[PDB]
């Protein structure tokens, strides 16, 4: 069930518009399971608005969150699906730098991937 | 259930 499928990009850009215009100080964002991953559990929640000072490592934990797991077991946080970025890195410039054409930024959690 | 999260601080 990915999102960019889901809404069609004109109703995702009103929504990211609408909501960038209730919070004018956070990044949207969409974080997904990787379709190919059977392993972990899956996410409640699909749509995350972060604040601009927030870390990957935070956002990371808030990710885990929300999943059932034992205290231990980590996964990846793939941008785009396909861009293993700094874990030091704000929520600001991922976003200035993986901006997708609606104006989200999309992850992506597996357990493991090959490329 | 296509919702927002929403983090501060």
């Amino acid at each position: 069930r990915p999102f960019k499928q889901r809404k069609s990009l004109a109703i995702r850009q009103e929504e990211v518009a609408g909501i960038r215009a209730k919070f004018p100080n956070k990044i949207p964002v969409v974080v997904e399971r990787y379709p190919r991953e059977t392993f972990l559990p899956p996410l409640d929640k699909t749509k995350f608005l972060v604040p601009q000072e927030l870390t990957m490592t935070q956002f990371l934990s808030i990710i885990r969150s929300r999943m059932v797991l034992r205290a231990t077991e980590a996964f990846y946080l793939l941008v785009n699906n396909k861009s293993l970025v700094s874990m030091s890195a704000t929520m600001a410039e991922i976003y200035r730098d993986y901006k997708d054409e609606d104006g989200f930024v999309y992850m992506t959690y597996a357990s493991q991937e090959t490329f | 259930e296509d919702e927002w999260v929403n983090v501060q601080y």
